[PDB]
Order: C-alpha cells, then sequence, then structure tokens
C-alpha cells in the first residue's frame, strides 16, 4: 500500500530565533510542499526614516539580539561609504575582532542550544521535556551524555565569546564599539591579553568537543546527508576585509546555482512581495529603491518576509553557502573523522560533494567547519592588531549621500543600504541572511530556499514529524532578521 | 538551589522582541544560566530553547497554566502590537486557531502570579513603538491596564537588560515570597519599584552622578574623538545624566567593559528610549 496526504502546521517552530510557522504537505511519507511564514513584524526600515544617520548603527542591532554585530557591521560599512569615512587600518582589524568573536558565539549557540536537542535527550525537566514520544534520538547512553555535558559546557563557552565581543565592543548584545569611521576603543596590550586568554578556551572547546561531536552525531544520522538539498544554490556577498582596498575578504563573494559558479552582482537582487504582507505596488524592487509598506490583510500572502531573488534565482545563505563558494581546506579533525566514520576521503570542503554538502546534516557540518576556520582568522588578527594605534575617524554628517554595506552574518549574506537627504535618513533598506533562507514564494510561485529544501524530507510518522523542524533548524533561522 | 528543590513555573513569551533579552540572560555569571534553569526556576515554555514545538508546546504551557493558575510567572520579551487585530505578532497556532500576542496576554496575563516585563520594548514600548512605526506596539503594563487585567507587573528594562537585573529581580521576588507568601511578597516587591516600575536595587542610582569621568565633565574636559578615554563623553552624545542604572559599577559581560568606557551611554533603560535619547551621537 501507501499513504495519502496529511498537512502539518508547526507554530511556533522552536529552537530557532523569532516567530516562524511552517506548514508542510506530506504525501506517502515525504514532504511534497511547504510554506514558511514569518509571523512577527516591526518595520525597522520605516522607524529609521528621519533620524540622524549615525543612529542607525545602534537602532539596527535591535533587529536581532543573536546577530547584532552583523547588523552593526553592515550599518557602519554603509555609513562609512555614505560619509566618505576612511576607517583606519587598526580600526578595520578591531572591527574584525569584535565581529569574529560573535561568529564563535553564534555557531556554538546554534549547534548546542538550538540544534542539539534534535539528536540529544536532555535532563528530565523543563525545558528539555516534554517532547515528541518518538523523537528519533539514536545516540548511545554514553554519546547522549557527552551531548548533554557539552551543551552545559557550551553555555559557559558562548558566554566567554560574548566577553570577547565586549572587550572592544563595550557590551553584548548590542555593541557600542562600532561607529561610522571605525571602532570606538583602541585595543590596549592588557585587553589583548584578556581577549587571547578567552580565545584559547574557546579554541580548545571548538577543536576538542564541537567539531568532533558534529561529525560523530552525524555518523549516527547518515540518512540526514541524503535529504534537504533544495535548489542546491548558494550566495556569498563577502565578509571580513583583510586589507583597506575593499577587494579582499576572508570570505570572497560568489553565486552558485545549477551546478555553476558565477560572480556576485548586487544589482541583480530584487525583492518580491506577492506572497508577503506588503503593498502589491512595491513588488520587484532592488534594495536601492526598496519600499516597506505593510499590508497585513492582503489576500494570498502568508509571511512578513519579502522574497529576495538573485537574477530570478532562489538561493540559500550561511556557512554552507560560504564554505561551498570559497572551498577552503577542511579541518584536520574533519578530514580524519570523514575517513574513520564515513569512509569519505576529503581535503577541501567541496570534496564532500554537492549532494552531501547541501543536506540537513551537511549544513551542521559546514557550520562546525566554519567555526574552526574562523579560529585561524581571529588568530591572524590578534597578530596583526597594533596595541595603542588609533581605530576611528570622526567624519561630518553629509547632507546628501548614499552607501551600501555588505557582510556575512553568521547565518548568511547581509546588506544595508542608506540614502541620506537633508542630513537625515531618507531610506534605509535591509536584505538579511534569514531573509534569503526563510522567505515565501516569489511572484512566479518559486519557493524560498528552506521551503524548497523541505521537499523530500521524510515523515514516516505523522504523529512525530520530527524531521520537518530538524531541516529548518539546520539553516539556523532568525526571523527577527528575516522580517525586521 | 538544588536539582530537587522548589522551582516555580515560568513561561517566557516573545512579542515584538529581538531575542536579546533571552541572550543577555544566557550571559549570567552567577548564578550561571545552567543553575538558573536546573536549580532556580522551571522554564516550562520558551520558544528559543525548549524541546517541543508548535501546538504541542502551546498545549504544554496551557496544561501547566491550569495546574498553576495564579501561581506561574509570565515573562514578556518585546512589545505587544495592537494594530490590524493583532496580526503583527502571531506567537503560535493550536486547534487551527492562530494566537496573537494580544490574545496570549489576555489568556495568560490574568492567571499569572506576576508579569515580568523584560527589556525596554516590553516595559515601555522601545524601538518598535518609536517614531516611524505603524504596528501599535504597546508596553505590557499599558496593554494589561487597557484590558482590565490587574496582575502585578515588574519592569526590568534595558536594551538589553543586564543579566543581573533579570536574575536579581527574580531572586528579589522569590525571597519576598518565601518570607511573606505570594501576595505579601509581591507587595514587598512593589514597594521597591520606582515610578517607572523598576527595582531600585538596580535602577535607583544615576549613571552620571556615579561616573568615573564626572570630574572631567565638571571641568569641561570633553573628548572630541571616541578613542580619547581621558575626557568626558558628553559632547560625543553620552546620556548618562538622564539614565538610572548601575552599569558604572557592575559593568557588562563579566565586568570586561561598559558603554561609557567604550563609547557613550544611549540611555537604554529609560522610558523614552530611543526617541528621547536620540540623536545618540550628539548632546
Ligand atoms: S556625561 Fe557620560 S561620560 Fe560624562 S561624566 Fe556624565 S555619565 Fe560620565
Ligand atoms: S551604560 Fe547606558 S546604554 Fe549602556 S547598558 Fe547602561 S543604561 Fe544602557
Ligand atoms: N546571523 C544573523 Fe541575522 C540573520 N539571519 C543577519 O543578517
Ligand atoms: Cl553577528
Ligand atoms: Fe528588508
Ligand atoms: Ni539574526
Ligand atoms: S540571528
Amino acid at each position: 500500500g501507501a499513504t495519502g496526504r496529511t498537512t502539518i502546521a508547526i507554530d511556533p517552530v522552536t529552537r530557532i530565533e523569532g516567530h516562524l510557522k511552517a506548514e508542510v504537505v506530506v504525501e506517502n511519507g515525504k514532504v511534497v510542499d511547504a510554506r514558511l511564514s514569518g509571523t512577527m513584524y516591526r518595520g525597522f526600515e520605516t522607524i529609521l526614516r528621519g533620524r540622524d544617520p549615525r543612529d542607525a548603527s545602534q537602532i539596527v542591532q535591535r533587529i536581532c539580539g543573536v546577530c547584532p554585530t552583523a547588523h552593526s557591521t553592515a550599518s557602519v560599512l554603509a555609513l562609512d561609504e555614505a560619509f566618505g569615512a576612511k576607517v583606519p587600518n587598526n580600526g578595520r582589524i578591531t572591527r574584525n575582532l569584535i565581529f569574529g568573536a560573535n561568529y564563535l558565539q553564534s555557531h556554538i549557540l546554534h549547534f548546542y542550544h538550538l540544534s542539539a536537542q534534535d539528536f540529544v535527550q536532555g535532563p528530565d525537566t523543563a525545558p528539555f521535556v516534554p517532547r515528541f514520544p518518538k523523537s528519533d534520538l539514536r545516540l548511545s547512553k554514553e554519546l547522549n551524555k557527552a551531548g548533554v555535558d557539552q551543551y552545559i559546557e557550551a553555555l559557559e563557552v558562548r558566554r566567554i565569546c560574548h566577553e570577547m565581543v565586549a572587550l572592544f565592543g563595550g557590551r553584548m548584545p548590542h555593541v557600542q564599539g562600532q561607529v561610522v569611521g571605525g571602532a570606538t576603543e583602541i585595543p590596549t596590550k592588557e585587553k589583548l591579553v584578556e581577549y587571547a586568554a578567552r580565545f584559547k578556551k574557546v579554541r580548545d572547546f571548538v577543536e576538542q568537543k564541537y567539531v568532533p561531536v558534529v561529525y560523530t552525531i552525524g555518523s549516527k544520522y547518515k540518512d540526514m546527508f541524503k535529504v534537504g538539498q533544495g535548489f542546491k544554490a548558494a550566495l556569498c556577498v563577502g565578509a571580513f576585509p583583510l586589507d583597506n582596498s575593499g577587494k579582499k575578504h576572508l570570505f570572497m563573494p560568489g553565486v552558485y546555482a545549477k551546478g555553476k559558479d558565477m560572480p556576485f552582482d548586487p544589482s541583480k537582487i530584487k525583492e518580491y512581495v506577492k506572497y508577503s504582507w506588503f503593498a502589491e505596488e512595491t513588488t520587484g524592487l532592488n534594495y536601492k529603491e526598496g519600499k516597506t509598506i505593510p499590508a497585513p490583510d492582503k489576500a494570498g500572502a502568508y509571511s512578513f518576509v519579502k522574497a529576495p531573488r538573485y537574477d530570478g534565482l532562489s538561493l540559500e545563505v550561511g556557512p554552507l553557502a560560504r564554505m561551498w563558494v570559497n572551498n577552503p581546506e577542511l579541518s584536520p579533525v574533519g578530514k580524519k573523522l570523514l575517513k574513520d566514520l564515513f569512509g569519505i576521503s576529503a581535503k577541501k570542503f567541496r570534496d564532500l560533494g554537492e549532494e552531501a554538502a547541501f543536506s540537513l546534516m551537511g549544513r551542521h557540518v559546514a557550520r562546525a567547519e566554519e567555526t574552526y576556520y574562523m579560529l585561524g582568522a581571529i588568530e591572524g588578527w590578534l597578530k596583526e592588531i597594533k596595541a595603542g594605534e588609533d581605530t576611528v575617524v570622526m567624519p561630518a554628517v553629509p547632507a546628501s549621500a548614499e552607501g551600501t554595506g555588505f557582510t556575512e552574518a553568521p547565518r548568511g549574506s547581509l546588506l544595508h543600504y542608506v540614502k541620506v537627504k537633508d542630513s537625515k535618513i531618507d531610506n534605509y533598506q535591509i536584505v538579511s541572511a534569514s531573509l534569503w533562507n526563510c522567505n515565501p514564494r516569489d511572484d512566479m510561485g518559486q519557493r524560498g530556499a528552506v521551503e524548497e529544501a523541505l521537499i523530500g524530507i521524510p515523515v514516516d510518522d505523522i504523529q512525530n514529524p520530527v524531521n520537518v523542524a530538524r531541516l529548518i533548524r539546520a539553516f539556523d533561522p532568525x526571523l527577527g532578521c528575516a522580517v525586521h | 538551589g538544588t536539582l530537587t528543590g522548589e522551582r516555580p513555573p515560568v513561561f517566557w513569551l516573545q512579542g515584538q522582541g529581538c531575542t536579546g533579552c533571552s541572550v543577555t540572560l544566557l550571559n549570567s555569571v552567577h548564578p550561571s544560566i545552567a543553575d538558573v534553569l536546573l536549580k532556580v526556576i522551571s522554564l516550562e515554555f520558551h520558544p528559543t530553547v525548549m524541546a517541543w514545538e508548535g501546538e504541542h508546546a502551546i498545549e504544554h504551557m496551557r496544561k501547566v497554566a491550569e495546574k498553576f493558575k495564579g501561581k506561574f510567572f509570565l515573562v514578556i520579551e518585546g512589545s505587544v502590537p495592537v494594530e490590524a487585530d493583532g496580526k503583527y505578532c502571531i506567537i503560535g497556532e493550536a486547534n487551527h486557531h492562530e494566537i496573537s500576542m494580544v490574545d496570549a496576554l489576555k489568556e495568560f496575563g490574568p492567571n499569572a502570579a506576576a508579569v515580568l516585563a523584560v527589556g525596554t520594548c516590553a516595559a515601555y514600548g522601545g524601538i518598535p513603538a518609536a517614531e516611524g512605526s505603524e504596528t501599535g506596539a504597546t508596553a505590557v503594563s499599558k496593554f494589561l491596564g487597557d484590558n482590565g487585567i490587574k496582575t502585578p507587573v515588574v519592569n526590568i528594562p534595558g536594551c538589553p537588560p543586564h543579566p543581573d537585573w533579570i536574575v536579581g529581580t527574580v531572586v528579589l521576588a522569590l525571597d519576598a515570597i518565601k518570607k511573606n507568601g505570594l501576595e505579601g511578597g509581591l507587595a514587598e516587591v512593589v514597594k521597591v519599584l520606582d515610578s517607572d516600575g523598576r527595582p531600585t536595587p538596580f535602577f535607583g542610582r544615576n549613571i552620571h552622578e556615579n561616573c568615573p569621568y564626572l570630574d572631567k565633565y565638571d571641568e569641561g574636559v570633553m573628548s572630541a574623538t571616541f578613542t580619547d578615554k581621558v575626557g568626558c563623553r558628553y559632547d560625543l552624545g553620552c546620556k548618562g545624566p538622564m539614565t538610572m542604572a548601575d552599569c558604572f559599577e557592575r559593568k557588562w559581560n563579566g565586568g570586561v567593559n561598559w558603554c561609557v568606557q567604550n563609547a557613550v551611554c544611549i540611555g537604554c533603560v529609560e522610558p523614552d528610549f530611543p526617541d528621547g535619547k536620540s540623536p545618540f551621537y550628539q548632546a
């Protein structure tokens, strides 16, 4: 025999950031359709209008308390461009140290505190119970206990990462230390010692616990490398400038779609709204001409997330996207465990192959590998920084200007565009990471990246449909970012 | 606390928040967040961290709420948007019925022992209620009052609050309740709230009057660039003079920095944040 249709709605999707409803159509044990709804709106793009442009680098951080340094960074880059501010070299490096520390925080938070319960049974008390009666928790008693022990240790490690952010960022969430013109606090020798001491502890945890546990848990869920492919299409806009030219970055830009690498041209971004709660006349706009006119009663729409498309393509973003586009060498422990636990011989990230990389478990692997990769970048910046050297310039506010800041938030590509008129914000448009991942259909009916990645996900037990949200969580969504 | 001790039930509902008030709590040093969750409270519903999901998570909260009617603590993070019949914030769906933040506060608000409005958005409206917004973002206390809901509210503001203000206010309340019972205990908490509903142990002192750069302010020695750490930050936009918080002493993130040392205070705990504290970078 076989089974017919069951339609399953999950609201709230938990162990993500923000407000998401997912609805899937299951036929014969697999998802055959999906709709994702961002169910909360604030409207930062209209709140920002009329303000002193410098206020943006504080206001925008409140889009998302998990990734505020990403919004800080995109905003100050946009303001730097609009103001003609020339960030001193030492300020560029200080910014990289502030922001890079939150990559470590965010990926560790994501794997352990958001994702790991997908595979690990926590202690027998809230918030770890109750849960699905058949949660498909496959780990041995010993390995499950390692997961719990590491979850608990990771609470301290992620906190230490925020201490690293705050050393030159002031506090976290919501840094004070990035402004137009650079960074507000010159690193001292003494505080660089404090950053390095914390960094060593984080490094040890990443190398010894986090990267190994992802491959080890993955080896008990090998079926999870065979689903979640979606479009197999990715975007990277570049991040972490490595010199003052604006042309060299830790993550270099690129698009990948239909098996082909292509350059990134931001003029090909358009945001569609047919299936989003925004006025119909605002559909199809590039961000330099973007408009944000809510329409919460518009028939047929199902999300406050706009639908960004790149030259018509629906793309995903995040660690997988960046690691696929840039194809770095894999970590030593990843190479070893791919051989020992999977029989896979691999040297660089693409040696996983397109199918396994673009998968539910591949996205967790990519995020762990990227965390390891960031260690080397931060170590480099700690050698490059010059204690005592100025990190900021103080530029006058222009009467009329525009600028765009591009970076990679922990969850994927982020840009902020600002237009200044009469010395105030005339328009401010944000195109964020979880916008690229968790958006609804476009005006042609083409699904968003996660919607498409849900197709084919197995649901062999409609009463315990655990793989639907497991797939969603692999993308590390934050709906605050997606909607703003 | 102990793993086997008395731990009251807590539901954490997110309206128009950024999750920063959850993240800041995760940064608590002592007690650690692990100890808070396993030894101090029973966090029965929290969408960012809980095991279950969807209608099952909502129904779990409803079952606990029935068992502990009048006795659970309700944490609200984010503002409550009232425009468009609540559609700017849907928090869940159960029995094919969407649950707006408006609906959720009308359902659980009346049955809580107390509502802890965590963060400036929940306490005062904050950025979602600021100029240029259009969702009807409303503060918790105003929403509850407008709807005839008398449950006590304690505001723990900041954008985000310091973890110590959140955990410390919980500890304040749990101590008062241990000594006096629930109604007598909450009466003792209300007695130590300022006119903006904030606990005076954390919000009873002014930043500027306790600031290490106060001598420079009085001398008129003002930094002209952020990286000059000798002068006062007033000309760079510091709002310490108008701000009631203890950041000058407890500082942030394990004591490693704070806003005035690093840059400027933006007045994030104040009821008029952000508009009455803006522009941030001039006096
Ligand atoms: S204006 Fe700010 S930096 Fe200056 S003394 Fe007051 S609180 Fe301190
Ligand atoms: S110093 Fe000012 S801006 Fe910083 S946390 Fe304290 S009150 Fe908020
Ligand atoms: N990381 C992060 Fe936030 C999201 N999604 C942004 O951009
Ligand atoms: Cl970030
Ligand atoms: Fe946007
Ligand atoms: Ni985010
Ligand atoms: S995020």
